[PDB]
């Protein structure tokens, strides 16, 4: 591969790690638009527009796991806002279901999750982490949200 | 008599002149006759004597000041030391010697100086971000005193006087990341009486009968864990932690998020109180299972007794069926009137469940808004609450925004 | 209020206690604790004692705002009244009778320690929660921690003003022994039971038992006996009685019975209804439409006709005939 560096089971990226070598130029430098790294039945990421992952070990930088995702592990070696993947970006997390305080089960039933308005919730919990909501999916327990940077 | 007087005594325009110049915050308590207040900007305790002058009054100096902002102040068990609790920090004050005919500390001197220690000082200048999000002393009457912190990395520690340094025991409960689980984290805990319980509850065998205090913890998401607590016999790592105990009966909306408050009443079985920031107060039984489970027997709307701020539980001192409760708007009182027809052999299966349901819809709490301090702009919460025990009637004192101090009745 | 006999009235007045006790027992916790809904339980709960009898009557108020031989009010006489008013939830009137005679006069000025206490007192009554069993858990909290306060304090008042302000607190605080003391029949110990001390159901049979230790069954009026028995699990064997008092009441009563499940047919079998062989409340709805049709008031007819029809028991060719024979007598 050109730079990039990505093993983690589960993960992958759209386009493939496949080709982004190949989109890889004459001087070794890999610029992709609409980028999206994902673990599979967890979460992914979706950077809109350019983006600049020429040497990136994505293994050490992206983190998605049940109801978490992490980017960049701690933020001395993290890039200013708008460049590497510490940028804007569109995240969704799988899986996401509150649990009913009486049977301990996960609630699943969309018309069980519009009775306790579980959107809202989502909505409060954007916000107070600096995110903004845009939608839930019940069916598969899918947040989506936009994020400025990380 | 105090109650007439104490709201003119001139502390509280030292305290009111300091204002000019998150926790719930309470800057008081009471000893004896007497009673302690917080000044933040001088780092002490002014102390005026109720029993046996509106000038008088004694400082009780730091002789090492806490840096960080003291938010709440918690005398201990045995009475000889009082935690100072901040957000960025926990500092033991212990309290001097009391002589003279009028029991004054250091026979009447009007500056005293105090003894400090701080505690798990390492954790909040390691880890910068670290804050303190509930602390208690260890109930116990007998054994040095302990505190109890619960800090925002959901571990609670506890630590005894003589190394404040480093933890007796640690409970691991189990912000970098992006997270939808914001509220699987402790806000709050209490401890509720003392129980004896099988030494083999710790590992330790000989069919014998050991004291331990149940230790009730609260999420942010509402939900409840337990664990006993024996400093001599729990291990350095507590691991039996208990829950989240099964919440019943089943409620349309789950019974909410955003729990901020968590108050055990002194009784047998133990009944919790769960308040929220949207002003919702849940009465829970503890049911015996080896998981016990909550019935709610009755919730209260405060929003509807006059909302979103934080809400402040209080016990009374003198029956164990009342408590009270601090917020924006004031203090409500609340008697469980039905604490005493529940007796001690009650348990976790159907049949109970269905009497508890039965006798929750013949028998309801009394709740009353006993002081108002909403504003005419913006509402401000107190900064004292203290109910003076005496047996011919508990006074209440309560110091509002501005260090006015209320008294009822 | 249009009557020649009000003894009909106060008939109804023992129906009416009786079924608000048996709706504050089965019906609305549905078999679960006050927690499942506190607000609506102890809404019936305080409704159902405040019903049942009239005291105390306003001509008791001022029976003994009135009578001396003491200084002001601080007989045994003000605070029973105070303690009454409280066991019965009447908080507001409570809270009255104190701002009446010492609530700023003797205390705030006498011992202005106790008077916080006699005054935030009254505060957390003004607050008592009726709709979270949470605010309850800690208004419980707030109350024993002023009863311990107070409890080892300043004492600069009378030596029986000091412990009438305790009890009131205790009480207040939910203490067995004081809610037994200062309550005049069984059910203003019970109540007092489940609103300060521990409101859960599961104790309700250790409550009514003390309730009775302490004052017995009155004999006096009818109703509460059955409440006895609807609290202590015995709903049956009222029917026949209710039956005595009022045939409709019963039939209905009988009726509402069978729908929560709490009686039904254990008969397992003759090609007709107004039998042992349906149920007891079809049979007493039968009965009642039956008796409807020689009170030859053609308003009712039609319900006799639809009480009948409505039976949830019966081939439609039985009621057919008791139809075909009950109709030519409409008037």
């Amino acid at each position: 591969m050109a730079g990039i560096i990505l093993t983690k089971v589960g993960y992958y990226t759209i386009p493939s790690m496949d080709d982004l070598a190949k989109i890889t130029n004459e001087k070794g430098e890999c610029i992709v638009s609409d980028f999206t790294i994902g673990r599979k039945g967890y979460g992914s990421i979706y950077f809109e527009g350019d983006v600049n992952l020429t040497n990136l070990n994505l293994d050490d930088i992206v983190h998605i796991r049940r109801k978490e995702v992490v980017v960049y592990l701690d933020d001395n070696q993290k890039p200013p806002v708008g460049e590497g993947l510490n940028r804007k970006a569109e995240v969704t997390l799988d899986g996401v279901w509150p649990t009913d305080k009486t049977s301990r089960c996960l609630i699943k039933s969309p018309d069980r999750l519009a009775d306790i308005n579980y959107e809202g919730r989502l909505e409060a919990v954007s916000r107070k982490q600096g995110a903004q909501f845009k939608e839930y999916r019940p069916e598969t327990g899918s947040w989506v949200f936009k994020v400025s940077h990380f | 008599l105090w109650q007439t007087w104490l709201p003119n005594h001139v502390v509280f325009l030292r305290l009111r002149e300091g204002l000019k110049n998150l926790l719930t915050r309470n800057v008081v308590f009471g000893l004896g006759g007497e009673l302690f207040l917080w000044d933040g900007e001088d780092s002490s305790f002014l102390v005026v004597r109720l029993r046996g002058a509106l000038s008088q009054y004694q400082r009780l100096l730091c002789i090492n000041p806490p840096l960080f902002e003291i938010y709440q102040v918690l005398l201990s068990p045995t009475q000889h030391h009082v935690a100072l609790i901040g957000i960025k920090g926990l500092m033991v004050l212990e309290l001097p010697k009391r002589w003279g005919k009028n029991s004054e500390f250091e026979g009447g001197k009007s500056t005293v100086n105090c003894s400090t220690t701080p505690v798990a000082e390492r954790f909040f200048t390691s880890s910068t971000s670290l804050t303190l999000k509930h602390a208690a002393w260890y109930p116990s009457e007998i054994l040095d005193p302990h505190v109890v912190l619960l800090t925002s990395d959901n571990v609670i520690r506890i630590y005894s006087l003589r190394e404040p340094q480093t933890p007796t025991n640690v409970i691991i409960l189990s912000g970098r990341a992006y997270t939808a689980s914001l509220g699987e984290t402790a806000v709050a805990f209490d401890f509720g009486p003392l129980a004896a319980v099988p030494k083999t509850l710790f590992g330790q065998n000989g069919k014998d009968e050991v004291v331990a205090y149940p230790l009730y913890i609260l999420y942010e998401n509402g939900e409840t864990f337990l664990t006993y607590i024996s400093l001599l016999h729990s291990p350095g790592n507590i691991g039996k932690l208990l829950g989240p105990l099964p919440m019943h009966p089943a409620a349309e909306d789950n019974y909410g998020y955003d729990a901020c408050a968590v108050l055990c009443l002194p009784c047998v079985p133990n009944i919790l109180v769960i308040a929220t920031e949207s002003g919702m107060l849940y009465h829970c039984v503890v049911l015996e299972g080896l998981i016990p489970s909550l019935y709610v027997f009755e919730c209260v709307e405060l929003e509807l007794a006059l909302f979103s701020c934080p809400v402040k539980l209080h016990r009374d001192p003198k029956c164990p069926s009342r408590y009270h409760c601090t917020h924006e708007a004031g203090v409500h009182s609340v008697g469980l009137t039905w604490i005493h027809k529940l007796h001690k052999f009650l348990g976790s299966d159907e049949e109970d469940k269905d009497s508890l349901q039965e006798l929750s819809t013949e028998q309801k709490c009394f709740v009353e808004h006993i002081l108002c301090t909403k504003p005419l702009r913006q509402p401000a919460p107190i900064r004292g609450f203290w109910i003076v025990p005496d047996i011919l009637g508990p006074t209440m004192i309560c110091i509002t925004s501005t260090y006015e101090c209320l008294i009822w009745p | 209020d249009q009557d020649g006999r009000v003894n009909r009235f106060y008939e109804l007045e023992e129906s009416l206690t009786v079924l608000n006790c048996l709706r504050t027992m089965y019906f609305i916790l549905d078999g679960q604790d006050v927690e499942e809904n506190r607000s609506e339980f102890i809404e019936s709960l305080l409704n159902w004692i405040n019903r049942s009898d009239g005291e105390p009557d306003e001509e008791y108020i001022e029976q003994v705002f009135s009578v001396a031989g003491k200084k002001v009010f601080e007989t045994q006489y003000f605070w029973k009244l105070l303690n009454q008013l409280v066991l019965r939830g009447l908080l507001s009137q409570a809270i009255g009778c104190i701002e009446r005679s010492d609530l700023l006069p003797y205390l705030s000025d006498t011992c202005a320690v106790s008077f916080d206490a006699v005054s935030d007192s009254i505060e957390l009554l003004k607050q008592y929660p009726k709709d979270s069993s949470s605010t309850f858990r800690e208004w419980k909290n707030l109350v024993l921690k002023l009863s311990q306060a107070f409890g080892s304090s300043a004492t600069d008042i009378s030596g029986e003003l000091r412990d009438y302000i305790e009890d009131f607190l205790l009480v207040i605080g939910g203490n067995q022994r004081k809610i037994l003391q200062y309550s005049r029949t069984w059910y203003e110990s019970f109540c007092g039971f489940l609103l300060y001390y521990i409101p859960s159901l599961e104790l309700s049979a250790e409550y009514l038992q003390m309730s009775l230790e302490a004052n017995v069954v009155d004999i006096t009026n009818d109703w509460e006996q059955p409440c006895v028995d609807i609290i202590s699990g015995k709903i049956h064997s009222i029917l026949p009685v209710m039956e005595s008092l009022d045939s409709c009441t019963a039939a209905f009563t009988a009726m509402i019975c069978e729908a929560k499940g709490l009686i039904e047919n254990i008969f397992e079998g003759l090609e007709d209804l107004f039998s042992y062989r349906n149920g007891m409340a079809s049979y007493m709805l039968n009965s009642f439409a039956f008796e409807l049709c020689s009170l030859g008031d053609k308003e009712l007819w039609p319900v006799a006709i639809g009480l009948i029809a409505l039976s949830a028991t019966g081939t439609r060719s039985a009621k057919k005939m008791v139809i075909a024979e009950l109709l030519p007598h409409y008037p």
